[PDB]
């Protein structure tokens, strides 16, 4: 039933590889480079571009189940969809700490917010992820389990707690940080214009809380049912339904839609980048 | 060359001091101080402490620079663009100059000259998104004047009531109606106290709210 | 007599500016294009030099 | 299915 | 009584100059220069990009060696640049940030700057110690300073917003002359090639050629609608181009005493912030506030280039003493150095 | 005005150590590069070490590289040289030289009075083949020396330096970079040459223009001196 299944992987790789090119086209050329929130949305756009380059290599594996040469291709293209997938959810958990250090601590931040310590964090996330995917780095696992047609997912010697590792570090460490570093932004945009000297434009808290509940609703719609399908796989075994070949393959490509939304959501709302893209 | 390698090595000692001085001067709050003249500008500098008089009054972990362009008897449109990136603008208006006439030509009595200047500072194209702090200066002096004479020589369309707290529903709302950019600025308003807290605490509280909403426009959330 | 002295200061200014011995512009402006063709060789932006003598080589 | 293919 | 007859006596001398002016306006210079060669598409490229200013650049000035240059900026820094290798020879911290002008002495010993503090500060570059320090401060102006220009190591002339220009003696530190003819704020100067006259444009849309030794206004030039922002002298010494907030620039003449050529374009509705001439006086370069410096073929009134590399308005620009480079500092905090390739 | 005066040394047993300090006062010492130059008795000068301004670039003399140590401290305005394992060729009077490098500066201009150190027991060569010249005041002197490599560089200048050491005095920069006169020198001196051979000219001899006239290069490190050219009266 893989008619629209193989088509949707290359239909989201077109908008993803072009979406984050639009962010690097307006930051590497029409730079900010000292507005340190524009080296994070650049570095998120690099990560969501490299994480999309491993999507067509996995796109043919649901139609042509036999994979290419797993000695080199399937041994490292899941190492490129491991570093660029764990920084494209780690560039947006340090960009959301960046927004916490500005909007609630606009005095004590600037000793650790200059654009040289941000370059020492924005490369420190690129190095942490390769120390995280080190299970995927060695256990490439060219496997031929179902009906022959050798493919490339994993072959570990434990095995049950790897999805715990991708979830307790790739879904509950970013979402705990982001929801805390955005609920505390609500309690000072609706407090600096409430308790201390205040105008009638405290209605602008309803502007902040609208475009900040998107970024967790976009994030939790694109990552939660992926790990919810895997914890059923580590649980008591369900029947191998041909709908499970249509409802797991569709939730895998739903995770590549989060990296399609961050050029829309984290960049094309920012008015300094919106006025830059309106000019260029 | 050997000497050309020690000139390159010197220029990046120049460079890392133009960068160190310029990230210690983005942590400073710049504030224009405008006004009508004898409007209490000289009072609030004495609280918060020949051309520009840059007053620096760094008081609660935040370094303020206040630039009093008072004696610049020249065309304001020719040097006002220097203050384009400025955090706020502190504007003083004398409340006691309601029925007090100006000494120029016996025109509208010295607060339609303040309101003419406020409309020229709010709607100025350099101040499209620089939120103006408003001060109402002579609060004690006009209360003794509002008992003697009503607020009709300046605003004949007012309600009346001859009251001290009535004129907020006359004077303050009249100045905040001159804000033609009601979506990009804010016209934070105050009545100038004679105590040490509540006239410079307002300048610190209402300039953090410029800084918070400058970050939300920088961090996308606004 | 203060505002009269404004009109005092301009009358002999305007008449010392009136007796200027000026020439008509067909020789007075055609000598400014005559400046250019005498100096048109050594203007390095009006005519680009050979790049080996250019000190600004990107 | 484990990781990204079933 | 008599003040309104001197109102009529004032215009009695003004219309007499009007008929003396259109009589000697016998032929417009564009119909004599119908036969000359248009210079073509002048194309320049940013060879160097001098970066290190962190606010708007308000003025720059070249040294006389055509290699060193000083730039002033709103962050309170005066930077001497080696334009050849983009490496900074000096960075001078200023006492007031609000600096609208800067000058290089013709010996290169001195650099001036000034601005809203009503002071032209003079800085000594070539000290027997290592640093650059302040020689003298020139107080005595009532409005802001707009343009300082050295005659030599001991004589500088400054214009100001108090309607007065002023010649100074830097040794005693006090103005030997004061030039009071304007009614608006004087916004720019340029000294003559022989440095025995200068000319100043003001906010009353008037230009006034002065005499540095006499002390009074030789000629007075009108023709603009809004304020004049930029004077430079033609290399001949007998012309100067005024650059206005009127979104126009016009060329004048001291020996002809009227405007000759006006350089405008109907798509240009934005005011000129700087003017400079080329070495032949064949490229008027002008820095507009549609963010790009235009390059005007000064003999034909048709724009022959554009230096469109700037992200904000082009506030200052200067052609060298050998015609070789052009800087255009601007409000986006960069100086870019432009040289056309063959 | 400007003043460099250095300390330390005078008599030490061989194989020992010594710390030469150079106290600077009168100038912006944190903006200058600083050399040490030595001069053995009845010999010429010999360059010792270097620090760039801001302590970024340190060179040494390839004779005793790794034995000496040059250091500066800008809030104290002193210049240190630690010389350990002292040999017999190390016996020399050591000078403190001031030098600043930007576009158009005069390097090597102010030399200290010196301190002495005694014990008890490839690269470019500058050759002044003349050792001494008998000369009478009033005539035009012309001193010349030779290099091994071409001193002219591709950027445009020619790193040849001239110095005069008067008898009982410290060296004094006359001409920097083969042509340009230093500050406060009399206008009688002039420098010239082309590429590898140069000529220092004086037009009129005076009683204080006697002394030994050295020539230095600065094209690449080491800054090699030559044997001097004496002028006696």
């Amino acid at each position: 039933s893989n008619a629209v299944l193989t088509f949707i992987y290359f239909v989201v790789c077109i908008i993803g590889l072009c979406g984050n090119t639009l962010v690097i086209y307006v930051i590497l050329r029409y730079a900010k480079m000292k507005t340190i929130t524009n080296i994070y949305i650049l570095n998120l756009a690099i990560a969501d571009e490299l994480f999309m380059l491993g999507l067509p290599f996995l796109a043919m594996q649901v139609a042509l189940v036999h994979w290419p040469f797993g000695k080199a291709i399937c041994r490292v293209v899941m190492t490129v969809d491991g570093i660029n997938q764990f920084t494209s959810i780690f560039c947006l958990t340090v960009m959301s700490i960046d927004r916490y250090l500005a909007v609630v601590h606009p005095i004590k931040s600037a000793k650790w917010r200059r654009p040289r310590t941000a370059k020492m964090i924005t490369m420190a996330v690129w190095g942490v992820s390769l120390l995280v995917i080190l299970p995927i780095m060695i256990y490439a696992g060219l496997r031929s389990n179902q009906w022959g047609r050798s493919s490339c997912t994993i072959n570990w010697p434990w095995y049950t707690g790897f999805i715990i590792y991708t979830f307790i570090l790739g879904f509950l460490v970013p979402l705990t940080i982001i929801c805390l570093c955005y609920l505390f932004i609500i309690i000072k945009v609706k407090s600096s214009g409430i308790r201390v000297g205040s105008s009638k434009r405290k209605k602008s808290e309803k502007k902040v809380t609208r475009m900040v509940s998107i970024v967790v609703a976009v994030f939790i719609f694109c990552w939660l049912p992926f790990y919810i399908f895997n914890v059923s796989s580590v649980s008591m075994a369900i029947s191998p339904t041909p709908a499970l070949k249509g409802m797991f393959d569709f939730v895998v490509v739903l995770t590549y839609a989060n990296s399609c939304a961050n050029p829309i959501l984290y960049a094309f709302l920012s008015d300094n980048f919106k006025k830059s893209f309106q000019n260029v | 060359s050997a000497e050309d390698k020690a000139a390159v090595e010197r220029s990046k000692m120049i460079d890392r001091n133009l960068r160190e001085d310029g990230e210690k001067a983005a942590r400073e709050v710049k504030l224009l101080l405008l006004g009508a003249g004898e409007s209490g500008k000289n009072t609030i500098v004495k609280q918060m402490k020949t051309g520009i008089v840059e007053t620096h009054f760094t008081f609660k972990d935040l370094h303020f620079k206040m630039f009093d362009v008072g004696a610049q008897r020249s065309e304001r449109k020719k040097w006002i663009h220097c203050f384009e990136g400025v955090t706020a603008i502190i504007f003083c208006v004398a409340l006691s100059d309601y029925d007090l006439v100006l000494a120029e030509d016996e025109e509208m009595n010295r607060m339609h000259e303040s309101m003419k200047l406020f409309d020229s500072i709010c709607n100025n194209k350099w101040f499209t998104d620089t939120s103006i702090i408003l001060f109402l200066n002579k609060k004690d002096l006009f209360e003794e004047k509002i008992k003697k004479s009503p607020l009709t020589i300046c605003y004949p369309e007012y309600a009346g009531s001859n009251t001290y707290e009535e004129a907020a529903a006359y004077i303050q709302c009249q100045f905040e109606d001159l804000n033609k950019r009601k979506d990009t600025k804010e016209i934070y308003t105050h009545f100038t106290c004679s105590t040490d807290t509540k006239n410079v605490q307002f300048v610190f509280d209402a300039v953090t709210d410029v800084i918070i909403k400058n970050n939300l426009k920088d961090c996308g959330l606004f | 007599t203060a505002s009269i002295a404004q009109a005092r200061k301009l009358v002999e200014q305007l008449k010392m500016e009136a007796n200027i011995d000026r020439i008509k512009v067909s020789k007075a402006a055609a000598d400014l294009m005559a400046y250019c063709e005498a100096h048109a060789k050594e203007d390095p932006l009006l005519t680009p030099v050979p790049a080996s003598e250019n000190p600004f080589r990107e | 299915c484990y990781x990204k293919v079933c | 009584s008599e003040l309104d007859q001197l109102r009529q006596e004032a215009e009695q001398l003004k219309n007499q100059i009007r008929d003396a002016r259109k009589a000697c306006a016998d032929a417009t210079l564009s119909q004599i220069t119908n036969n000359i060669d248009p210079v073509g598409r002048i194309q320049m490229r940013t060879r160097r990009t001098l970066r290190g200013h962190l606010a708007k650049i308000y003025a720059m000035h070249w040294g006389t060696d055509s290699r060193l240059l000083v730039s002033a900026s709103q962050d309170g820094k005066l930077i001497i640049w080696d334009s050849y290798t983009t490496n900074k020879v000096h960075a001078i911290p200023l006492r007031s940030s609000w600096v609208m002008t800067c000058a290089y002495a013709p010996s290169g010993n001195y650099v001036a700057c000034g601005g809203l503090d009503n002071i032209c500060s003079i800085y000594n570059l070539k000290t027997r110690e290592g640093n650059v320090r302040v020689s003298r401060e020139l107080a005595g102006h009532t409005g802001y300073l707009s343009c300082c220009r050295f005659l030599d190591d001991n004589q500088i002339v400054t214009s100001s917003g108090d309607t007065t220009c002023a010649l100074w003696d830097i040794e005693t530190g006090q103005q030997t002359t004061t030039f009071t003819g304007h009614t608006g704020d004087v916004m720019s100067l340029s000294l003559a090639p022989d440095t025995r006259l200068f000319v100043s444009g003001a906010c009353d849309a008037s230009a006034k050629l002065w005499d540095v030794r006499e002390g009074m206004c030789r000629q007075t030039f009108t023709g603009h609608e809004s304020d004049i922002n930029a004077i430079c002298f033609f290399p001949n010494g007998n012309a100067f181009a005024t650059g206005s907030d009127d979104a126009t620039c016009r060329l004048f003449d001291l020996r002809a005493d009227q405007e000759l050529m006006t350089y405008s374009h109907d798509n240009i509705i934005c005011g000129i912030t700087s003017v400079s001439f080329s070495k032949s006086g064949r490229l008027l370069l002008a820095g507009y506030d549609d963010f790009n410096c235009n390059v005007w073929d000064a003999l034909k009134a048709d724009r022959a280039g554009v230096l469109a590399g700037h992200d904000n308005r082009v506030s200052c620009l200067g052609v060298t003493d050998d015609g070789m480079a052009v800087a255009t500092g601007s409000w986006d905090s960069f100086l870019k150095i432009w040289n056309g390739s063959s | 005005d400007v003043q460099l005066v250095e300390s330390g040394g005078g008599l030490v047993q061989p194989g020992g150590s010594r710390k030469l300090s150079c106290s600077a006062s009168g100038f912006a010492f944190s903006s200058f590069g600083m050399h040490w130059v030595r001069q053995a008795p009845e010999k010429g000068l010999e360059w010792v070490a270097y620090i760039s301004s801001g302590s970024g670039t340190i060179y040494y003399a390839d004779t005793v590289k790794g034995r000496f140590t040059i250091s500066r401290d800008d809030p104290k305005n002193t210049l240190f040289l630690q010389m350990t394992s002292l040999r017999s060729e190390d016996t020399a009077m050591y000078y403190c030289v001031r030098s600043i490098y930007y576009y158009g500066s005069s390097p090597f201009d102010f030399w200290g009075q010196g301190t002495t150190l005694t014990v008890s027991s490839s690269d470019i060569v500058m050759t002044q083949a003349t050792s001494s010249v008998p000369v009478t005041p009033g005539e035009s002197v012309s001193i010349s020396c030779r290099s091994s490599k071409s001193l002219l560089h591709s950027n445009g200048n020619t790193y040849l330096y001239w110095f005069l050491q008067r008898p009982g005095q410290s060296p004094q920069l006359l001409i920097y970079r083969m042509s340009n006169l230093a500050s406060g020198v009399p206008d009688r001196f002039s420098g010239s040459g082309s590429g590898t051979a140069f000529t220092l000219t004086i037009s009129r001899l005076e009683a204080e223009d006697v002394g030994v006239y050295y020539c230095m290069q600065h094209l690449e490190y080491p800054l090699t001196f030559g044997a001097g050219t004496k002028l006696e009266l």
